[PDB]
């Protein structure tokens, strides 16, 4: 049920019925992805489907590696003074 | 209008406090010895905090069992593409999470259903200490939840990906919120520069909060989901209740209005819920229609408004503006300009950042002079 | 600096209106009967208004014909990789979609490929009720296009997924634009705090309509592409034609040009399309250099100016500015420095957003006091 | 043909020869993808084709699900 | 506060007069040829320029030589799953590059990994010409790197794609860095518009910088790694670093402190490094908390500020700060609030972006008149 | 070492202790993927493995089309004034 009054004497309008959700607080979690270690292999392979995998592990250190950093790293911090 | 008024406050100092705790030493064992039998488990932190912990894909197991065995060789071959196409999907969400992070600086918002999934959500909300209600309005506008929230990265150590979801909590329900919308009121005299204007610059929405008024001078920053509107008091001013006199009455003692004066008689539109104001001045064509019609109604010099009840657009100068459709019933109080009430002489025109009083003490300061 | 006089709209206003239509029983069947034998259709709605209707996808053909049968079980195995491939590819679109919508509370801007394709915009833009001038323009910007465009999340109803997109119509095409760059115009006296300023502030883009002018005083607003400038008119002021007498004369009686004044000397510089101005007051190093030659010019205080040929870079006091490589001719109109005509001590120094003869009639006041 | 001017006496620059498109209006269009209906899938057989189909599948059904909510919700920047 | 002071520059005007260049006729054979046996050289420009020139994919050579011949046909037939699979992961970066500057217009910021992987960018910075401490610095601050950076969309001809990248150079590092951080002082009483006010405007981040001082008046704009402070001099201004006289003595007359003037007396906190300031006025509720011990604070009228040793909040009204958990010690320096050196009577109560000697005139001009 | 100081009288502070890391300047670099030229084939081979090589290599077709448009294109410029 929403309302609106225009006040011809100050040039505004004000619309009514609404309903609050203000958030007033934070809820936090920790998600969780189980990893595995895994270098240096001692394999070639050379098949088409351990290319296909090992690449594909290149993927998986490169994201590991690129994670470790922001490990490292303090998150934001651009605040307003 | 009023946004530099706002305090400076750190969205994320509660993630990051859970963040740093991860970092201690002997911590991630608690998680992952909790997460060992189940993917969902509530853990208490060294620093007396509770926080639901949830294993959302475990790659290890993957790796360990259907590539460790056949790479650690010696003569390696893959049985099967089914093998790698599978490791493929698996592999995929923690590229694109490493990618967002990346780019992100370790901090995201809005939280992806790559952080999170749409299913995940849910069951994150299902079991966090809150009120029923509190669960059915998060589940019912989970994508109001997802643009509020913020994903922080953690740790990556022994073998865990952690990194932390930090959801909003709405303490604030169902108290009655108005949306309060402004535009220039002018004089409509024939010369040119001959013109003063006055505007009210307490623009935007206000909610019912503990006894008071929470103001947002940003209105852009809350999020309307039909009737209900979410917002962030951390971007809100905290106002006595008697700022909503400005609105019946501006020249009431209780509260000092926020006004700002200029001589730019400029012309100019607002849409609000139910319909559009109109600032029309000078030799601005000002004029609103509908749809199967055209032209209904051509604005005279001033201040005036229209509801959307058979409006569809309105047009000021170059501009169209489509008004919104929403159902609901417009007031039109009559009343006359209060721009009228001053003395052109000695009105000053170029207050910024001013007020009702404000103004009428620099009138009397000239007056006396 | 004067958008704060701009208006307010609602950008997404038809698009949602077309949406909630869409919502009505029935309406579903409309768009899939007419859709049914092609792609490519026009429908009206219930409440008199007719749409294009693109149909972009079909899911339901592929998995209930070529892979659902297979499930239509009992003991269900499925044969071929290249069956689970494919469809992998297909369904990749719809979470792309889903994905989007997702975490962008059902509206999405700009458009983008998964919500439609290169392909599927340079069709939708031939099938528009519009000059042709528009569809080979819109066709060529096709990446402005997307940027000014909209995705609302409509309807997902047995058995039909329907999105509005909501596309830019340009009614005003080919007339003549021009950017004004203004910047602050300061006396020169030596003491740290002896100095009056002036600064217009009616800065943006400007484009001739329909017998006024758009003003757009915020000109981040604007994508320019080589000589074309693609502005939303939701941005715009409507102006008189007679605010391009400030150029030439700011003290002309047919317009009141729009000043701020102040005693805030600071130095920046203002890099335009072919060149840079430079304000330069107190102890500022100011200089335009040239890559290999190094400086090849020194500004003293007060405010200058320097084109783009021959110059690459211009350094006030520890910002280094990348001029612009465009070419063309820029040409140095002399004059004496406006803010010299004022005496200092009656000087309004401190109006944020004022004009010329709002200036003078302040003078006056405190002319007569004394 | 891009030309400029600078005013000394003002401070400011003008930068002409560039020509318009303002978006003035709107148009809207209704794009659709046609959907099957599938009320998860019951089916035995534990090899790696359809383990592969029957969590793509859920990908599809979790997806209609998204979008069912969004349907229910009203849009708004 | 002071962001509108800030001059006007063009961010990938370097960038685009690089791919300006690259449009030229003959220009693509130049890197082409410089490439043909190795994957990163130097090749000069028609122009007389140097650009670090970078090959990250080899599309050609599989696509001519695994792929083509298969295609050569007549009966084209694959032989393997693997084949398929194969060149959609080397075809995906291309695919992923092209759709992110097709909804950017080609210029994506920041640069993703799909543009330029963290092995490419960390090679780059090893190889640009620059002191090797920068390099460290850039090394251990990729993802500032990346946030800074552009790319930009230039050439696809002679079947080579070229995009120019452009990343940072930091050529004022370790030098020392203050915030300095703001809120409104107001006279104490309780009603309603009966209180004057007085708000330093200089509020941002300050870096010393070549015998000035580089001024951030907008300190969002600043991107913080512990201590470390990553800015951009193009969101700055020039000042001598008399400035930072306002902090200890706001009256001296070497610098002329830049504040403005109110009458609105709104409650609200700033969170600082070490502690936070409180403006409490009228009938607010102000106070600090800590989460175990409870309220150890409640603030009068006035501006005062809490540590955040023992503190864990701060209440503002309806609102709730976090302080900042960071170890180190806080000062506080005690003085009189100058607002209080203030006749009501003659305080101009609407200065937006004024000074102390600014107001303190005004005020001699409002007394002389009296 | 970060300390910080407020001051009473003028109702600010100051966080002391931090070191700089200004962008001064910019460097600009060639990035360069290596393709190749394909149009039309006119092969008749319809099995799976084909239509699976077409349909990828009609989406590598629409990037380069895609990236001709930008190339003909001045890059995406949004500078105050």
């Amino acid at each position: 049920n929403i309302t609106e009054e225009f006040y011809q004497s100050t040039c505004s309008a004000v619309s009514k019925g609404y309903l609050s959700a203000l958030r007033t607080g934070w809820y936090t979690s920790v998600i969780t992805i189980e990893l595995s270690n895994i270098k240096e292999n001692k394999c070639n392979g050379t098949d088409a489907k351990v290319k296909l995998i090992k690449q594909e592990l290149d993927k998986y250190k490169n994201a590991v590696t690129e994670l470790q950093l922001l490990m490292q790293s303090t998150p934001a911090t651009n605040n307003r003074a | 209008f009023l946004g530099f008024l706002l305090g400076v406050g750190s969205a994320i100092a509660s993630g990051v406090a859970v963040s740093k705790v991860l970092h201690l030493e002997g911590e991630v064992n608690k998680i992952k010895s909790a997460l060992l039998s189940t993917n969902k488990a509530v853990v208490s932190l060294s620093n007396g905090v509770s926080v639901l912990t949830f294993k959302v894909l475990d790659l290890k197991n993957y790796i360990d069992k259907q590539l460790l065995p056949i790479l650690n060789k010696q003569s390696c071959s893959i049985s099967n593409i089914e093998t790698v196409i599978e490791f493929q999907q698996k592999n995929n969400r923690l590229l694109e999470i490493t990618r967002e992070f990346s780019v992100n600086a370790g901090v995201t918002t809005p939280v992806s259903t790559y952080m999170l999934t749409n299913s995940e959500l849910l069951s994150l909300i299902n079991d966090m200490p809150i009120t029923n209600d509190q669960k059915k309005l998060m589940s019912n506008n989970v994508q109001i939840v997802r643009q509020q929230s913020y994903s922080i990265m953690s740790i990556i150590k022994e073998e865990v990906l952690a990194y932390v979801v930090q959801l909003p909590l709405y303490g604030v329900i169902d108290t009655p919120c108005w949306k309060l919308h402004t535009s220039p009121l002018c004089t409509t005299n024939t010369k040119e520069g001959s013109n003063i204007c006055l505007t009210r610059t307490d623009r935007g929405w206000y909610c019912d909060n503990a006894g008071s008024v929470s103001f947002f001078p940003q209105a852009e920053t809350c999020k309307v989901q039909s009737n209900r509107v979410f917002c962030d008091t951390m971007n809100s001013l905290t106002l006595p209740s008697e700022v909503n006199l400005c609105n019946v009455d501006i020249f009431n003692p209780k509260y000092d209005c926020k006004i700002m004066t200029s001589k730019t008689d400029v012309s100019s539109s607002v849409i609000t819920s139910l319909g559009a104001i109109v600032s029309c001045y000078g030799k601005t064509k000002c004029t609103a229609s509908n749809k199967n019609r055209g032209i209904i109604k051509t604005f005279s010099n001033g201040c005036d408004y229209v509801s959307n009840k058979g409006v569809d657009t309105v047009s000021v100068g170059n501009t169209l503006y489509y008004v919104n459709k929403q159902e609901g019933k417009s007031l039109y109080v009559k009343g006359e300009p209060i721009i009228n009430f001053y003395d052109p002489l000695v009105f000053p025109s170029d207050e910024f950042d001013a007020s009702i009083s404000q103004v009428n003490e620099k009138i009397n300061q000239s007056l006396a002079f």
